[PDB]
């Protein structure tokens, strides 16, 4: 569909294994909160959106109640067919140009993800390494598969080399993904 | 519509009560809100596929559930004085909820505070009799506790509708007492020929919703069970 | 102001019952707002998904809901068979897609990240240009006063996922002195465009 | 808040919220008994009417109104306006205080007068009647806790199209009587005591 701005008020999962829901908003491509449904909160994504913006979580819990309801109902009328793994797709690159001794951002991008399930970690050296480690939600694609970001701040280098570490059911074996 | 049951309640402190509620068939979401004098609606929990999907500011001795033919039940533990209300359960599918006739819950300090009402009918005045030519005849229930009554005109062996006041909401008899006992007035109202034909009769009765055969009673006087009370006249010229 | 939402239709069964091994049922509901020219345009489609299969549909083009595969029938049926329901998602359009965008235009609309722009060497002059929102922008090499119309490679646009953007343009030259080889920004958020020399 | 008017009147009834909305709808409600909906109005639109009614909707104060065009007693009824929260769904609704809305008669003849009747050998109680009053007469309570007064309620004799005011009093006081029972209350000059 051809717009200038398109937005997801919103974007509702719900699946069968944990089970596990997630309810977002989005705006030309970028999620502007999700609600956190155990703890009953929205989680917003700028500083500028927490000062000015309000969303009251139990919408979304409204909603992902719904969902799970209809999944029963199309699963009643249907053979209930349950999803095909996709082959997950990795790139790892850096939020700017890379000097050592100067503090950066490597980005981890898993897309083409379908179920969404997913693990995604980094390792230094071949080691796990969790500070300074953050991640996104999974992110709509108009396909109905997802994508998801994954980030790790760091001091680069001088003898240190990153790989970014992906687990799915789409692939044979972890995928680890090294950075340039 | 929604129907709920019991329509009626006495307990003590203490106690606990359940309350049940069928929705409108179709509807999936059921709430349950409660209505007082002090507070108004207040909201106390919504159903949803057999899981509680919404929850207001009730404590946890207010609790819930729903079967999967979303039937729904709610449960009072521990009861208090404050605890008497009007329960209203809510069925919808869309954005307009449609309510049940509602569960009264009175909490009594004791069991000896209930009674049932004494019944009176008063003749008409001649002096109106006279001046319109119009007889109004008076029935009072009186000293009854909880006000859990519904009273009905039957002449010659029918019920009335026709010429018929009955008062919105009981008088207390002591309004200082939280306790009090209550009176209720009503009239019905006819021609004067028809009151001084001594053929018809008029009778006042009163439903009360008191005690079951079943609850113990110790005090020196008959058990204050649920019952009818009436009183009648015929007319006179 | 709160922000709001769109509301997922129930599905009408069942009553019905109710949902270890590494498979996965997935349920998808989204609702879309789709705007053009400010709020002169506005559409609204909301999609139900089964998996990745979108089974019906809501657009506000149509006007009542849809079925796109032979899983959809009986909820648009029912949908559409319900007044309330169909006059709300009829509603919605105003209701929520531009209530909420009254709020975009107060906060997202107006941010306005200014790009940082570095030329480096190469591992050729790469122009990084990075951390910019929102997403249009034009890069371009000049040498000397003369766009270069050749041997230049770009990426793609490169969403960060941080409500930021970069993008990289590459240039291959043969040097000669005194060239002077630039690279040029242009972004919503400049009060001029950037301009970065390289030297020698 | 209380809203008296004469059938065939008009009657105008305001509430306001405090959240965003989807829809705000108006019920009604008789006493001891379930709300029943009455109309829904979407925060698209300004007005919308029904029937004998009319809603009005301004987004911007945050405020209805409910026009119900020739009242009648039937009417009578506590209404509440009760609004999504932003919802849109499910079974949680946000009610507000409410405004009691009565109905009163147009008396055709006033033949105020107090009455007392008998019944008599059973009870110790006298009881007088208060009737055929016009509707602009209020009734008081008491003093005095042993004399009890109803409030006004009325009356209607369908098949000789005839309405009609009373309230009843009554005590065992004995001292007590018709003339001075209804004392408490501003009455009609012309009301006839016999
Ligand atoms: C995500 O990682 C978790 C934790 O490693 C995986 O769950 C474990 O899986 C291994 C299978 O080799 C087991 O030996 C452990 O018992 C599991 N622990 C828990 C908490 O589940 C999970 O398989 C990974 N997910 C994917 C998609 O590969």
């Amino acid at each position: 569909i051809v717009a200038d701005h398109v937005a997801s008020y919103g974007v509702n999962l719900y699946q069968s294994y944990g089970p596990s829901g997630q309810y977002s908003h989005e705006f030309d491509g970028d999620e502007e909160f999700y609600v956190d449904l155990e703890r009953k909160e929205t989680v917003w994504q700028l500083p500028l959106f927490r000062r000015f913006r309000r969303f009251d979580p139990q919408f979304a819990l409204t909603n992902i109640a719904v969902l799970k309801h209809n999944l029963n109902c199309v699963i009643k009328r249907s053979n209930s067919t349950a999803a095909t793994n996709e082959v997950p797709e990795v790139t790892v690159f850096s939020k700017s140009p890379v000097t050592l001794g100067q503090p950066n951002t490597l980005i981890c991008l898993v897309d083409n993800i379908f179920p969404p399930v997913v693990n995604i970690t980094w390792l230094s050296n071949g080691h796990s390494v969790t500070e300074g480690v953050s991640e996104t939600s999974f992110l709509s694609k108009s396909d109905h598969s997802f994508f998801k970001i994954s980030y790790l701040t760091f001091l680069p280098s001088a003898d240190e080399i990153y790989d970014c570490k992906v687990e799915h059911w789409g692939l044979d074996e972890p995928l680890l993904k090294h950075w340039e | 519509g929604v129907t709920q049951t019991p329509r009626y309640l006495i307990k003590t402190r203490g106690q606990q009560v359940t309350l049940s509620c069928s929705p409108i068939s179709g509807h999936r979401s059921v709430s349950w809100y409660q209505q007082t004098p002090g507070q108004g609606l207040q909201f106390l929990f919504e159903y949803f596929s057999e899981t509680q999907r919404n929850k207001g500011n009730f404590p946890g001795r207010f609790s819930g559930r729903q079967f999967s033919n979303s039937r729904s039940e709610m449960n009072v533990s521990t009861l208090e004085l404050g605890d008497s209300a009007l329960y209203l359960c809510a069925s919808s599918a869309g954005n307009t909820i449609y309510f049940g006739e509602g569960s009264w819950l009175t909490v009594v300090e004791d069991l000896k505070n209930v009674f049932p009402p004494e019944v009176a009918v008063f003749e008409p005045s001649e002096a109106e009799i006279s001046h319109t030519q119009k007889a109004t005849l008076v029935c009072l229930a009186t000293g009854f506790y909880p006000d859990h009554v519904e009273l009905s005109w039957w002449v010659n062996g029918k019920e009335v509708h026709s010429g018929v006041c009955t008062d919105p909401q009981p008088l207390k008899e002591q309004p200082a007492l939280n306790d009090s006992r209550y009176c209720l007035s009503s009239r019905l109202r006819v021609s004067a020929t028809f009151w001084q034909n001594p053929r018809n009769h008029f009778r006042c009765q009163v439903q009360f919703y008191g005690l079951s055969e079943n609850d113990e009673w110790t005090q020196d006087r008959a058990k204050p069970v649920t019952q009818i009370v009436s009183a009648e006249a015929w007319g006179r010229a | 102001v709160e922000e709001l939402y769109l509301v997922a239709g129930e599905e009408g069964c069942g009553g019905g019952g109710s949902l270890g091994s590494p498979e996965d049922f997935v349920y998808q509901f989204k609702g879309m707002c789709y705007f053009t020219n400010g709020t002169e345009r506005v559409r609204l489609v909301t999609r139900y998904i089964y998996n990745r299969e979108e089974y019906a549909r809501f657009d506000s083009d149509v006007g009542v809901y849809r079925a796109v595969t032979p899983l959809g029938p009986p909820a648009a049926e029912y949908w559409n068979s319900q007044k309330e329901v169909l006059e709300r998602t009829r509603a919605e359009l105003d209701t929520v897609c531009r209530h909420n965008y009254q709020l975009e235009l107060r906060t997202t609309l107006q941010r306005r990240v200014e790009p940082t722009v570095t030329i480096s060497p190469s591992r050729l002059l790469v122009c990084s240009v990075t951390d910019f929102y929102p997403a249009q922008i034009k890069v371009r090499w000049f040498r000397n006063d003369q766009e270069e119309t050749t041997g230049v490679v770009s990426t793609p646009l490169i969403r960060n996922g941080d409500w930021t953007f970069q993008i990289l343009v590459m240039l291959e030259m043969t040097p000669q002195r005194g060239d002077v080889y630039t690279c040029h920004v242009e972004h919503p958020s400049l009060q001029n465009p950037i301009i970065v020399e390289w030297r020698a | 808040q209380a809203l008296s008017i004469q059938e065939g009147e008009n009657a105008t009834m305001n509430c306001s919220y405090k959240t965003s909305i989807n829809n705000l709808q108006w019920y009604r409600q008789n006493s001891g008994r379930g709300l029943v909906h009455l109309i829904l109005i979407r925060s698209n639109e300004r007005e919308k009417h029904s029937g004998r009614l009319r809603v009005t909707l301004d987004t911007s104060k945050k405020s209805s109104s409910l026009l119900i065009t020739a009242s009648r007693a039937a009417d009578t009824a506590s209404y509440f306006c009760a609004t999504d929260a932003g919802y849109n769904q499910g079974g949680k609704l946000i009610f507000g205080q409410g405004t009691e809305l009565s109905v009163k008669p147009n008396i055709q003849n006033p033949d105020p007068a107090v009455y007392q009747l008998r019944d008599s050998k059973s009870s110790d109680k006298s009881v007088c009647l208060f009737t055929d009053f016009d509707s602009q007469t209020n009734v008081s309570q008491s003093k005095d806790s042993d004399v009890y007064i109803t409030d006004k309620c009325v009356l209607d004799m369908r098949s000789m199209d005839f309405k009609s005011n009373s309230a009843v009093a009554w005590s065992n006081k004995s001292d007590f009587a018709c003339a001075n029972a209804f004392n408490n209350s501003i009455i009609p000059e012309d009301t006839f005591f016999p």
